[PDB]
């Protein structure tokens, strides 16, 4: 039993047509939303997976050292480590899956939630959900935190069922990615303007996008906004 | 802890040990089971080469195991005591757990489990002891007596004898024991049971001990007086 | 000599003879051969009776739905074996949802004989085993010694007499490796290898033992009635 | 404090008959107001002709089938291929269960098949290990509203032969498949309106002597 | 010394090929197996008369559905036989159903090879299990110290093994009647034991899927020996 | 491996003795005498030090006689190191009953337990067994004055003179002509001290070559005493009976 | 188990117990005996925790049933008594203790002496001629305070102990459902039929 | 649920002229009710004495406890032990016990047999030492008894006198706590003798 | 509510088939009566696991005391088995109300009150559950010794019927066991449906319900 004391708030993530997209924000929120910035949320595993983290950051950092450790023991004693036998995004989920529950009835979680965004060796996009109670769940837009609130009703606006994934393009679905980051920029208070995007397709391989910044933003109409009833001034 | 394997197989199949610890048993004085319609007599032989010994205070041969079952042995006195210990132990274990005092054949089985797992335990010898275990189940009128060795193997036995010079007090018993018809009274069985001992002894005096078992818990221990009385009548009758 | 009481001690000419005289046990037992193509891989095993009221000994042992072994030596042995394998591909379908690679199974054969030829009051395993499995690279044959040597082949045989089998596989090499999508001449292949290892007796219908895995083939042993084609 | 349990919502339901069973359930997964899936399975083939649902908690439903899954393959190895019989699996779920009696799987399980003479089988769980065998049984969120119903329908709890004077009870009988997908059909329809956790789709797992026959059916979305 | 797990030159383990010598040395024990059930004779073998032969156990129920004989140290069977019927309930606890008589004897076996330097030398003993089951029908395995065991249609083991064998080759058919497999135990006990066969110095046991394993009380045993004699004067 | 250097400590050979336990009596047998007689009246403990040295502090040591309780003594012969670990054990044993019942340990009960400690030495643990014999002098409310002894098989019996150690066999011999049943303890301290005289490999048997002991009931009224002899007092009974 | 009552008379211990057994809102049993026999002339009666007093009293029972054979003797009142309190002051330190309060009458045939001793479940042991456990000396305490003699014959003992029960069926609020009386002298252990 | 006042009783000590008394109420109760009369606090390990106020079960244990230790000590130093070195293990034994207590408040008095000094010492549960020239006092009415102590204690009483002393510090205190008093007992302890005096008190 | 009494011609069990969770009626056809062997009934109170788990082991522990001892096991000893199992995991949390009932030579007809809190009672009668005041109300006014097995076992099924109407957490139906030398005989589930009714017309009892 502990209480998380640095976290990382939201993780959005979508399927396209031709592989999945995944964000989050480089925030660690303290505790009376005191704010920290410079921090990496977005764990690329090989070239065909991206781990996003949110929750607490020293568990996370953790959960970090560990992909890193699994991606060294896969190579050991591999010859296909770089091909047949290389990591796939089904295998790091399930490891982190079945550590997230064990840990869970340990009494001692990892206080996270977890999406592995990935394309499988067929070419199949993979995106699946695992938080600190080690629940597991996949649907074609996936969100942590206020993200599953605010980001999934505009990304299943795009994505409401499978049929959708194939008719929908990795351009429409950036741009649900972006804007629904702007949205959690508006209205989350532990979120921030500066975030990161990761884009795995199996025709272009993996995209990891840096020091993305939320623009475009409507304040011009606070202006005429005066007083909360009454006041004309 | 001391692992070793002390009891192993030889190349013949024998387990040396094992058959060692027979000779221990064999090195033993006398002790001879008797059972008769109503009751069980166990005699046995102290050497007579101790004298100043205090008779009083000096572990007795034959040990109750409950109220109502009796152990004797040959071998070594010192591992007898550890069975013994065990076997009172496990008796009102039995008692307690399943209300009722351990029939003799349970008893039995379990102080021979106890035997058997010495034979194929790391770091630990055989015991040098051979049991005869008699007494009466609980609300049950027919005699009962067992016999242990250090394998762990046991049976029962209508009449039976333990270590030395046990093959020749065996012999008496083989011939002047009808399993057609049994002794009938308590006098009959223990006259039987010292007759056996007076083939070995030496002496009747105090070299001979006596115990009747009987139904419902009804254990009693003869003394020198009562014994040497039977002594005085069998060789009597012998010069013929 | 005065160095085989134990599996700690090395010889003057620095060989370990508990670890020899395992392997001898092998040479003892019956023969089973093992063959792949691209597609799949083959056991062929000649069960041994006791006499003709005893039943045949099983030699065959399934270890996943994509991987099993033929056994030659100590069954109690290829027990343990085999089951330490049913674990470890069991492990890797729990925890990673990953089918075992056949390769693994070999490294972690031969680490587990490893330690039990280097421990004191231990003994080496008696037994010696042809693991066979497809998995994401395709048809695997794997040959493990107790030594804890395992190697990766097209085709082997261990047992009594193995060595005609062995020759007869190293002549065919060219023929049997190129069967592809076609189960039953690969089988005949493995059949007419094992008869080469034969002495007066013949191959029967409760004799012979044959296991199959391969692209679209879970792992499948053939006993009885169902090995009467092939005779 | 940290709480190690959840609640992921959803209603299970399975019916037997006489040379068949049905196990249905719900394809939502939610926790508290939102929907996490409007596709996730929780009703799963796990071989020999048992088909098996754990609901309630997700993680812990995860684990109880993977772990009976498990325990199906090692009956296979163990004891030379032999069919584990439905009775038999469900005797060896009361001890998966009853294993944590002290640190419970929050879940409702009831597996479905056929028994040992071919007859439709159905078992239910308590999170403990209870077990029972039934005709009927609905489990989860809204067990509450759908089993009253398969009273009525399926064991024709209440109603009398019509000018009997109430004094002859309506005769029972076995329902056709197609009849017990209407039944099932109808119960979450029925649910889907009323309980907020049950909706987006409906996954029935069908079980005859031929195999395992899945079918799926939409369900309102809000 | 030397290791207790230790091979020999020709690749076998010393201390399972010494057991198996004390198992030659053991009392005969005879399994016959048939499409109407398993017949279990063993030779009770008494050191002395006075010991009372009622009281020599060497024919043993596991479950209603498994019996099993034993040859050699016969105190070495009462832990194998405990471990046997733990596993018969212990299955049928977690699996509602009776044990397969294979899986049974399988469970037996594993204890088998657990020893060295876990017990410090292989079991003394080896057991014919026979029993019942849906699956494979009426089953006779033979379980030696070496942890193997092989299904025989019939079976010999202790002093007598290797005359009594010779004999169950030529006599054993598909087609036998369990009256039939009763009379042929009889006949082979009395042909390799020392004293003669009575009542009281041999034991019969069968198998049947109705009645399931029953111990032969010593007046049964009695007149199918009278029955023996007088067949076998008939011609 | 190990297995090589394993004397096997609790093996029988094939007459079916125990080797280690034959050969720790063979070392008690080279050890100093020591007698108990046991008196209608009280016991007496008599042992003979192993040759004393003119330099041997005598008043404050302690080889032969240990107290374990207030109404039980033991006399050793063997490894007086081996015999201090069994005594250490038995006083500890004796204070654990007390505790236990809040009655003074009957000597059986205190002998039986030391005599099991031995026993296990021969039976497991592969170790050397206890080169020690005892003899038990005690008092109890059941059965009064006891003497008892035991050995390294960790067998033991009850006696109403006995003697351990050096030339047990002669010892015997005298102790049995010259016993009987109603002696008084006054007799038998002349009993104990006549034997070592004639048993001792010793020119003449003098004070410091002797530790003695007494269990009386020579306090007021149903108590018992344990008086350990101080040299002087050893040279004043030994004067009395005319041995010097 | 409620009541459980002790007098120690001239020649003889008297110990009374409740028959009644009650879990919940009903009266499960009318005729439960609150002893159990340790030794021949060494009698214990026990109330508290259910399932405690009797699995407590049983271990008791088979540990001296033990020392008896063992010794081929019977452990004096004083000696049980000791071995009993070690027993309860060992529990209360313990992970689950075992809630039960004993009374423990015998006659010690080396002293020709009857003896009560009173343990409650911390291990507490006291010699008295007059004991009770829990509510019950509220109101017997000062009625043997009053009445009690140390040269009382067996029948006074029984008499006195009417007025106890008597008192205790007037002011106490449950129905215990009468006692089983229990009588230990020289000659052993025996029961009043009728009370 | 205090175990130190289950029970009740009390325990006090005090230094004379080549003496030392101690003294104890003999009450034993169960809260309100008074179970036992004659539950003395006061016990002897050769010419060392120990009174102990507390839990009853712990007063009963820590007798035998220190029984058994003094036992051992006697017959491997071949002495009896001082009250100097018994106060040192009282401490020893009460510190083992630190996060598992005792529930007793132990006293030792008695003349070093060799210095013939008289010594008195009081401890806490855990076994912390008080040493004191003038008194000890420990149990439910130490605040009394350290009234009493402190007013009618002078030095250098001789026996005959601090018995009057110690007896009035011990009756006074008891008869205004409810849990102690039923009896009491004076223990006079000269060099080489020991006088037992019961004391006669109101019995409420 | 679970009953068992002992009379003239053995012992009459009779249990109700209820299962509920807080208000819920989680089943009417639960099995309270746990077979064990032909000469043994358990019933059922309490968590229905708790009681379902354990009493199916206690059957497996009595099976094998008749392999190793060869001998049938006395109700005694079945019961303490039981008692003693529960005993080791007393303050745990299970929760139990139980009944051996049984015949054998040695004992004659005996039945043993066992619960989680270790209680282990031997009786003539006994009511367990949240329903067995109303029970024993109906039991205690009409039970004699010497009352006939038809009029033993309408009483068992009479007195569980009474508890099912008054008793929220008991109902469904009454399952009815007659126990002898000869064994344990099953006399039927009877629906408290149509029971109810059947009982209030013949017996012209339960004038409370409108009629
Ligand atoms: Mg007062």
């Amino acid at each position: 039993t502990q209480q998380p004391i640095v976290t990382g708030t939201s993780v959005i993530s979508m399927k396209y047509d031709n592989g999945v997209i995944i964000a989050a924000d480089n925030l660690g929120s303290y505790g009376s939303l005191l704010r920290f910035n410079g921090v990496e949320r977005l764990i690329p595993v090989g070239d065909n997976t991206v781990v996003g983290i949110s929750g607490d950051i020293s568990d996370m950092q953790h959960i970090e050292r560990l992909l890193k450790d699994l991606v060294t023991e896969n190579a050991y004693d591999n010859p296909l480590a770089d091909a047949e036998e290389a990591l796939e995004p089904s295998y790091i989920f399930e490891y982190l899956a079945t550590v997230m529950y064990q840990r869970r009835s340990k009494m001692n979680p990892l206080w996270n939630a977890i999406i592995v965004a990935g394309v499988q060796s067929n070419g199949d996009q993979f995106l699946r959900y695992v938080n600190l109670l080690g629940v597991t769940y996949s649907s074609p837009t996936l969100a942590t935190g206020f993200g599953a609130h605010m980001a999934n009703p505009l990304l299943r606006k795009v994505v409401d069922r499978e049929s959708d994934i194939p008719k929908t393009t990795v351009q429409v679905a950036e741009e649900a990615i972006v804007n629904a980051m702007r949205v959690l920029y508006y209205r989350d208070a532990r979120s921030s303007r500066n975030f990161s995007l990761a884009i795995i397709d199996k025709n272009t391989g993996l995209t990891f996008k840096k020091n993305l910044q939320v623009e475009n933003m409507k304040w011009d109409f606070a202006k005429d906004i005066k007083g909360y009833g009454t006041q004309k001034i | 802890g001391y692992d070793r394997a002390l009891s192993i197989f030889s190349p013949d199949g024998h387990i040396f040990q094992v058959e060692y610890a027979l000779e221990a048993v064999k090195r033993g004085t006398c002790a001879v089971g008797v059972k008769g319609k109503n009751c069980v007599v166990l005699g046995c032989e102290r050497r007579s080469t101790l004298k100043l010994q205090d008779t009083r205070i000096t572990p007795s041969k034959v040990s109750k195991i409950d109220s109502h079952v009796v152990l004797s042995f040959s071998g070594l006195n010192a591992d007898s005591r550890i069975l013994i210990e065990k076997a009172r132990v496990e008796a009102q274990s039995h008692r307690l757990t399943l209300e009722d005092p351990v029939t003799v054949e349970y008893l039995t089985r379990y102080v021979a489990g106890v035997q058997q797992r010495y034979t194929q335990s790391g770091g630990v010898r055989p015991f040098g002891v051979s049991t005869l275990i008699a007494g009466f189940d609980p609300r049950d009128d027919e005699p009962k007596l067992y016999q242990t060795e250090p394998s762990g193997i046991y049976s029962s036995w209508s009449a039976q004898t333990i270590g030395r010079n046990s093959k020749t007090v065996r012999e008496f018993l083989e011939k002047n024991y009808d399993r057609k018809e049994p002794p009938a009274t308590v006098e009959e069985c223990v006259k039987l049971t010292v007759r056996s001992l007076l083939e070995v002894v030496q002496t009747g005096a105090k070299n001979i001990e006596i115990t009747v078992v009987k139904p419902d818990s009804d254990i009693v221990a003869l003394s020198s007086e009562e014994i040497n009385q039977y002594v005085t009548q069998i060789e009597q009758e012998k010069q013929e | 000599n005065n160095y085989d009481g134990d599996t700690v001690t090395f010889s003057p000419t620095g060989r370990l003879f508990q670890v020899e005289y395992a392997l001898e046990a092998i040479k003892q037992g019956s023969v089973t051969v093992g063959l792949r193509s691209n597609t799949h891989a083959v056991l062929v095993a000649l069960k041994r009776n006791a006499d003709e009221l005893s039943s045949y000994q099983k030699k065959i042992i399934k270890c996943d739905e994509h991987m099993g072994l033929s056994l030659a030596g100590l069954a109690p042995d290829a027990r343990v074996l085999s089951n330490y394998l049913r674990q470890q591909c069991n492990y890797s379908s729990l925890v990673f949802n990953r089918k075992l690679a056949v390769e693994r199974a070999g490294h972690l054969l031969c680490d587990k004989a490893q330690k039990n030829t280097q421990s004191y009051g231990g003994r080496p395993y008696g037994v010696g085993l042809l693991i066979i499995g497809y998995d994401k690279s395709g048809a695997h044959l794997l040959e493990f010694q107790p030594s804890g040597n395992v190697t990766e082949l097209y085709g082997t045989a261990i047992g009594a007499r193995s060595q005609g089998a062995k020759t007869y596989l190293e002549r065919t090499l060219d023929t049997f490796i190129k069967i592809d999508g076609n189960p039953d001449e690969l089988i005949k292949a493995g059949v007419e290898a094992i008869s080469q290892s034969l002495r007066d007796e013949s191959l029967t219908v409760d004799n012979l033992s044959i296991a199959i895995v391969g692209k679209d083939t879970p792992f499948t042993i053939y006993d009885g009635e169902a090995v009467a084609k092939y005779i | 404090q940290f709480n190690p349990y959840g609640d992921n919502g959803g209603t299970i339901l399975g019916i037997a008959g006489e040379d068949f069973a049905v196990l249905a359930g719900d394809t939502r997964n939610i926790t508290d107001y939102s929907i996490n899936s409007r596709y996730e399975p929780k009703v799963f083939d796990c071989g020999d002709n048992i088909v098996m649902s754990a609901n309630g908690f997700a993680a812990d439903g995860d684990a109880l089938v993977k772990r009976f899954k498990n325990s199906v393959k090692w009956y296979h190895f163990d004891h030379n291929d032999k069919k584990l019989s439905i009775n038999s699996a469900a005797r060896n779920i009361q001890h998966l269960l009853y294993g944590k009696r002290f640190f419970p799987y929050y879940v409702h399980t009831i597996i479905a098949g056929l028994d040992e003479d071919g007859k439709g089988a159905v078992y239910s769980f308590d999170p403990v290990g209870s077990y029972e065998r039934e005709q009927c049984r609905a489990g989860g969120a809204a067990a509450s509203l759908i089993m009253p119903f398969l009273d009525n329908q399926v064991n024709f709890k209440n109603q009398y032969e019509p000018g009997t004077n109430g004094k002859v009870k309506k005769p029972l009988k076995y329902l056709s498949v197609e009849e017990v997908i209407k039944l099932v059909r109808d119960s979450f329809t029925s649910a889907t309106e009323r309980h907020i956790q049950v909706g987006d789709g409906l996954e029935i797992l069908i079980v005859t002597k031929d195999g395992v026959r899945k079918e799926f059916y939409e369900l309102k979305r809000d | 010394d030397r290791g207790v797990s230790t091979f020999s030159p020709e690749g076998r383990l010393f201390q399972v090929e010494y057991s198996l010598e004390a198992i030659k040395l053991g009392s005969t024990a005879i399994g016959i197996a048939t499409k109407e059930g398993v017949v279990l004779g063993v030779e009770k073998r008494a050191t002395s008369p006075l010991l009372e032969s009622d009281s020599i156990e060497k024919i043993v129920e596991i479950d209603r559905h498994i019996g099993c004989a034993m040859s050699g140290l016969t105190a070495d069977a009462r832990s194998m036989i405990e471990h046997a019927r733990t596993a018969a309930v212990t299955h049928n606890l977690y699996y509602d159903e009776d044990i397969n008589v294979e899986s049974l004897t399988q469970s037996v076996c594993d204890l088998a090879l657990r020893f060295g330097e876990l017990m410090s030398r292989p079991f003394g003993v080896a057991l014919l299990i026979a029993g019942h089951d849906a699956d494979d029908g009426y089953q006779l395995f033979h379980a030696e110290p070496s942890g193997t065991f092989y299904r025989y249609n019939a079976k010999a083991i202790g002093s007598g093994s290797e005359g009594a064998q010779a004999e169950l080759l030529n006599e054993w058919h598909s087609s036998l009647t369990l009256k039939e497999a009763e009379l042929l135990v009889l006949k082979i006990l009395k042909q390799v034991m020392e004293e003669k066969l009575d009542e009281n110095n041999a034991q019969l046991s069968c198998i049947t899927k109705q009645d399931g394993f029953k111990i032969y009380d010593n007046e049964k045993t009695a007149e199918l020996i009278k029955e023996l004699k007088e067949k076998e004067a008939a011609e | 491996g190990s297995r090589r250097y394993d004397s096997r400590t609790t093996i029988f050979s094939p007459e079916g003795r125990l080797y280690q336990v034959e050969y720790a009596l063979e070392s008690i047998s080279h050890a100093g005498t020591a007698i108990g007689i046991m008196a209608s009246d009280g016991i007496v403990l008599a042992a003979e030090r192993k040759v004393t040295s003119t330099l041997l502090e005598q008043d404050t040591s302690t080889e032969k006689l240990y107290k374990l309780n207030d109404k039980i003594a033991v006399a050793v012969a063997g490894l007086t190191a081996d015999a201090e670990i069994l005594i250490n054990t038995a006083r500890i044993h004796a204070q654990n009953y007390l505790k236990t019942y809040n009655e003074d340990i009957p000597v059986e009960i205190l002998v039986r337990r030391l005599s099991d400690i031995k026993q296990g030495y021969t039976q497991h643990g592969g170790l050397r067994p206890f080169g020690v014999s005892f003899i038990y002098a005690g008092y109890d409310d059941r059965y009064g004055y006891q003497l008892y002894t035991s050995n390294p098989s960790g067998n033991y019996t009850g006696w109403k003179a006995i003697s351990v150690g050096a030339n047990t066999s002669a010892a015997q011999t005298l102790l049995q002509m010259d016993y009987k049943d109603d002696m008084k303890v006054d007799d038998a301290i002349e009993l104990a001290l006549k034997t070592l005289s004639k048993t001792t490999d010793s020119s003449a048997l003098t004070y410091d070559r002797l530790e003695f002991a007494t269990i009386r009931k020579g306090a007021n009224d149903g108590e018992v005493y344990q008086k350990i002899f101080k040299p002087q007092e050893i040279k004043d009974i030994l004067v009395k009976t005319g041995i010097t | 188990m409620d009541i459980i009552l002790g007098i120690r008379v001239q020649d003889s211990v008297i110990l009374a117990s409740s028959k009644a057994v009650t879990r919940g809102i009903s009266v499960l049993k009318d005729s439960d005996d609150k002893t159990r026999q340790l030794s021949p002339h060494t009698l214990m009666s026990f109330a508290g925790e259910a399932g405690d007093t009797v699995q407590f009293a049983e271990y008791i029972q088979a540990n001296i049933q033990l020392y008896s054979i063992r010794e081929d003797y019977e452990l004096s009142p004083q000696a049980v008594s000791s071995f009993v309190r070690q027993e309860l002051a060992k529990s209360i330190r313990s992970r689950r203790p075992y809630q039960v309060n004993v009374l423990i009458g015998g006659y010690d045939k080396k002293k020709n002496k009857p003896e009560l001793y009173q343990i409650d479940y911390l291990g507490t042991k006291v010699e008295l001629p007059y004991g009770a456990h829990g509510y019950s000396g509220f109101y017997t305490f000062s009625l043997l305070d009053h009445h009690y003699r140390p040269d009382m014959t067996t029948e006074e003992g029984l008499d006195l102990l009417k007025l106890c029960v008597q008192e205790l069926e007037k002011r106490m609020p449950m129905d215990f459902k009468g006692v089983i009386v229990k009588i230990v002298d020289k000659d052993g252990i025996r029961q009043v039929d009728d009370f | 649920s205090d175990p130190s006042s289950i029970n009740g009783g009390i325990v006090v000590a005090m230094t004379g002229k080549d003496c030392v008394a101690i003294a104890c109420d003999l009450r034993l109760g169960s809260q309100s009710l008074g179970v036992s009369n004659k539950f003395e606090k006061i016990f002897h390990y050769g010419h060392v004495f120990l009174g102990i106020t507390g839990l009853a079960t712990d007063v009963t244990t820590l007798n035998e406890m220190f029984r058994y230790k003094t036992n051992l000590y006697k017959l491997k130093e071949e002495r009896a032990i001082e009250p100097e070195t018994f106060t040192q293990l009282v401490s020893s034994s009460l510190y083992e016990r630190r996060f598992g207590p005792y529930f007793v408040g132990p006293v030792v008095a008695g003349i070093n047999s060799k210095s013939g000094k008289p010594f008195i010492a009081g401890f806490d549960l855990i076994g912390c030492i008080d040493e004191a020239k003038d008194f000890i006092v420990s149990g439910t009415a130490s605040d009394q008894l350290f009234g009493m102590c402190e007013s009618l204690y002078e030095p250098n009483l001789e026996p005959e006198d601090l018995f009057e002393t110690i007896s009035q510090a011990l009756l006074n205190a008891a008869d205004r706590d409810a849990l102690s008093g039923w009896g009491a007992v004076v223990y006079i302890i000269k060099k080489d003798e020991v006088v037992k005096r019961y004391l006669k008190m109101r019995q409420d | 509510t679970t009953l068992a009494f002992r009379f003239q011609g053995g012992i009459i069990v009779a249990v109700d088939s209820r299962a509920t969770a807080g208000n819920w009626v989680a089943s009417q056809t639960v099995k309270k009566v746990i077979e064990i062997n032909p000469f043994l009934l358990g019933t059922m109170a309490g968590g229905a696991a708790d009681c379902q788990f354990w009493e199916t082991w206690l059957g497996s522990q009595c099976r094998l005391h008749e392999l190793r001892e060869k001998e049938r096991i006395s109700v005694a000893a079945a019961s303490k088995i039981l008692s003693n199992l529960v005993y080791q995991y007393k303050g745990a949390g299970l929760s139990m109300g139980t009944m051996i009932c049984g015949y054998t030579r040695k004992e004659g007809p005996t039945i043993y009150y066992v619960d989680s809190d270790g209680t282990r009672l031997k009786g003539d009668i006994f009511c367990v559950g949240s329903g067995q005041t109303f029970a024993y109300g109906v039991l205690d006014s009409n039970y004699k010794w010497d009352l006939s097995v038809e009029d033993a076992l309408y009483l068992g099924k009479r007195s569980i019927l009474a508890a099912a109407h008054r008793d929220a957490y008991s109902g469904g139906s009454v399952n009815l066991y007659h126990v002898t030398e000869d064994g344990w005989i099953y006399h039927g589930n009877h629906d408290v449906g149509e029971l109810f009714w059947k009982v209030k017309e013949e017996e012209g009892s339960f004038n409370n319900v409108i009629g």
